[PDB]
C-alpha cells in the first residue's frame, strides 16, 4: 500500500511538472486519493 | 422514438451518474472526445509546430531582444495558446488508443489504472517526439512509445 | 495534492458532511472528481455589476432572436419557393401538401432546437443569478459555460 | 397478448394497468437506462444487451 501511494504521488507530481491535460491530472489525483483511502481503510469504499 | 423528448432526458440522466468504479468513471470521461483522422492529426501537428516555433522565438527575445509591443506580442501569445490547446486535443483524442494498448498488460504487477496512466505518459512523450513530415499515421508511431 | 481522510469522510455519520452541511453523495462527488463545487462567490461586486451582465445577457438574447428571425425569413422564402414549384403546375392537392407537411416538420424541429438553445441559455443565466457558495454543479458543460 | 395469455392473474393485471410505461421500445429503454447507468441507450444496444 505504501509503495502504491508513493508511485501515485510521484506520477502525479511528474505529470503536473511536465504539463498534462486536466482530465489526466484529475484521474491521477483520484487514483492517489483512492490509494490513500485503501491504505487507511481498505474496502471501506468500493471493492478492496 | 428518437425525438419529442424521448431519449434525450434518459441520456442526460445517464450522464449525471456517479459511476463509483474509478476505471468506469475514467472510461466515461474518455468517451466524451471524438476520434480524429489523417487531416485532423496533420493540422494539429502543424499547430504544434507553429506554437513551438513561437515559444522558441519568445524565449530568444526574452534576453537580448526588443521591447515587444502589444500588437507584436498578442499574436505570439495567441498562437502559443492555440498550439497548447491543439496538443491537449490530440492527447484527449489518442487516450482511447492508450487504454486499448494498455488493456493487454493487466493481471501482473500493477493495476489497470496504473497501466493507463503509464500509457498517457508514453502518449505525451510520443506527441512531443512526433513528426508529421514523415507522412505516417499517428497510431503506428505512438504504439511504440506507449509500449 | 491534498487528500481527504476516509475516516472523517465515510462512516455511519459523515463528520465532514455534518460540518459542511453537505450530503454524503455530494461529498463523494466533490472528492472523487465527479462534479464541481462553487468554493466562493463575489457577492458585492456581482450585485454591483449585475446591471451590466444583465445588459450583456439581454443583448445576447436579442442577437439570438435576430438570428432565429433570419432563419424564419429563410424558411418563409423556402415556403415561397415550394409554393412556386407546387401551385404553379398541375398536380394533386395531397401531393402538393406532402411537401408542405415535410417543410412544416423541418421548421418545427428547427424551432424546437432553438427552444432547447433558449432553455440552456436561460438555465445558464439563472444558475449565475442564484449562484451560492458550497453549491454543487454536475454536468461540467455548464461549468465550462459559466 | 399479455392479457389474452395471463388473464386469470387479476392482481398482476391490475399491476399492468398501473405499469405507467407503454411501448416495447420504452420498456427496453427503461431496462437499459437502469441496469447500465452512465451509457447512452440506443435502439439496438438495448436488445443486444
Amino acid at each position: 500500500l505504501y509503495r502504491r501511494v508513493i508511485n501515485r504521488n510521484n506520477r502525479l507530481k511528474r505529470l503536473i511538472d511536465l504539463g498534462a491535460p486536466e482530465i489526466i491530472v484529475n484521474n491521477e489525483k483520484r487514483m492517489l486519493q483512492e490509494s490513500v483511502d485503501a491504505l487507511f481503510d481498505n474496502g471501506r469504499r468500493g471493492r478492496p | 422514438e428518437d425525438e419529442s423528448e424521448a431519449l434525450r432526458q434518459a441520456r442526460k440522466d445517464a450522464e449525471l451518474t456517479a459511476s463509483a468504479d474509478s476505471v468506469r468513471a475514467y472510461l466515461k470521461q474518455i468517451g466524451k472526445v471524438a476520434l480524429l483522422n489523417a487531416e485532423e492529426e496533420v493540422e494539429l501537428a502543424k499547430r504544434i509546430e507553429a506554437g513551438l516555433y513561437a515559444t522558441q522565438l519568445m524565449t530568444e527575445l526574452s534576453e537580448r531582444g526588443e521591447k515587444l509591443p502589444a500588437a507584436q506580442r498578442r499574436d505570439m501569445m495567441w498562437i502559443c495558446r492555440d498550439g497548447d490547446r491543439a496538443k491537449n486535443h490530440l492527447l484527449e483524442a489518442n487516450l482511447r488508443l492508450v487504454v486499448s494498448l494498455a488493456k493487454r498488460y493487466t493481471g501482473r504487477g500493477m493495476a489497470f489504472l496504473d497501466l493507463i496512466q503509464e500509457g498517457n505518459l508514453g502518449l505525451i512523450r510520443a506527441v512531443e517526439k512526433f513528426d508529421y513530415t514523415k507522412g505516417y499515421k499517428f497510431s503506428t508511431y505512438a504504439t511504440w512509445w506507449i509500449r | 495534492a491534498p487528500v481527504t481522510h476516509i475516516w472523517y469522510f465515510k462512516g455511519v455519520p459523515s463528520r465532514l458532511g455534518y460540518l459542511l452541511d453537505l450530503a454524503p453523495k455530494d461529498l463523494e462527488k466533490i472528492i472523487y472528481f465527479a462534479a464541481y463545487v462553487i468554493t466562493s462567490v463575489d457577492e458585492e461586486m456581482r450585485h454591483n455589476e449585475l446591471s451590466t451582465l444583465e445588459a450583456e445577457m439581454a443583448v445576447e438574447r436579442k442577437a439570438v432572436e435576430d438570428q432565429r428571425d433570419g432563419e424564419l425569413e429563410a424558411r418563409a422564402q423556402k415556403l415561397e419557393a415550394d409554393l412556386a414549384e407546387l401551385e404553379a403546375e398541375g398536380a394533386k392537392a395531397d401531393a402538393r401538401r406532402k411537401v408542405r407537411d415535410g417543410g412544416e416538420r423541418e421548421m418545427r424541429q428547427i424551432r424546437d432546437r432553438a427552444q432547447r438553445e433558449l432553455d440552456r441559455l436561460e438555465d445558464i443565466w439563472s444558475t449565475f443569478t442564484k449562484l451560492a457558495p458550497k453549491q454543487l454543479i454536475v454536468d461540467e458543460n455548464l461549468y465550462r459555460e459559466l | 397478448q399479455i392479457v389474452e395469455r395471463f388473464g386469470f392473474s387479476e392482481i398482476m393485471r391490475s399491476t399492468l394497468e398501473k405499469d405507467n410505461t407503454v411501448g416495447t421500445d420504452e420498456a427496453l429503454l427503461d431496462i437499459y437506462r437502469k441496469l447500465r447507468p452512465g451509457e447512452p441507450p440506443t435502439k439496438e444496444s438495448a436488445q443486444t444487451l
